[PDB]
């Protein structure tokens, strides 16, 4: 696993083309996330 | 492992706010649905609360460290994570085995505000070969799992990117 950029705890990937896209985030320490909810689902076929 | 899964009732305000964040963050993907399938919404089958004393104290311990390095600001988000290894994550927690070495921002653990983005990774990088049973990245039958995770960002490096 790589290191955060010096002086940073994470990386934000900000969308700079696709106007509808929300952000993605990267952490470099497993201890910086807690898996609070397990969601079981199916994707639905559009009508 | 120490992990117990508590079923939330569909009547529970917690089930309802988690379902709304799942449904409201679906978007169209530039791959036209290649990795994650073609869909506008989900059928939510179950929401379970993940309870592990040891993994929670490991989280709050690191969260206090980050906040003390960032003017008492953890910069905590709720974000989606998709992985074939959710069973290992809920029992043993996140670690370097859940990193992506070839990710656009290097070997780290990736999270998304878009549930539909995390959906592209449930069956592997770019959807892998799709569901175990039908080898179908757009399977409407097989049950998928996502995590909705508490994530400490602290001071985040801003990358402008396509
Ligand atoms: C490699 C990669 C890049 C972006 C994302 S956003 C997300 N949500 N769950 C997994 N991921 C990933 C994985
Ligand atoms: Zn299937």
């Amino acid at each position: 696993m790589a290191h955060s950029p010096p002086g940073h705890h994470s990386v934000t990937g900000r969308p700079s083309v696709n106007g509808l896209a929300l952000a993605e985030y990267v952490i470099y320490r497993g201890e910086q996330a807690y898996p609070e909810y397990l969601i079981t689902y199916q994707i639905m076929r559009p009508e | 492992s120490g992990t117990i899964l508590i079923d939330l009732s569909p009547d529970d305000k917690e089930f309802q706010s988690v379902e709304e964040e799942m449904q409201s963050t679906v978007r169209e993907h530039r791959d036209g649905g290649h990795a994650g399938g073609i869909f506008n919404r989900y059928n939510i089958l179950k929401i379970q609360k993940v309870c592990n004393k040891k993994l929670w104290e490991r989280y709050t311990h690191r969260r206090k460290e980050v906040s003390e390095e960032n003017h008492n600001h953890a910069n905590e988000r709720m974000l989606f994570h998709g992985s074939p290894f959710v069973n290992a994550i809920i029992h043993k927690g996140f670690d370097e085995r859940h990193a992506y070495i070839g990710g656009m921002f290097g070997a780290g653990i990736y999270f998304a505000e878009n549930s539909s983005k995390s959906n592209q990774y449930v069956y592997g990088i770019g959807g892998g070969t799709g569901c175990p049973v039908h080898k179908d990245r757009s399977c409407y039958i097989c049950h998928r799992q996502l995590l909705f995770c508490r994530v400490t960002l602290g001071k985040s490096f801003l990358q402008f990117s396509a």
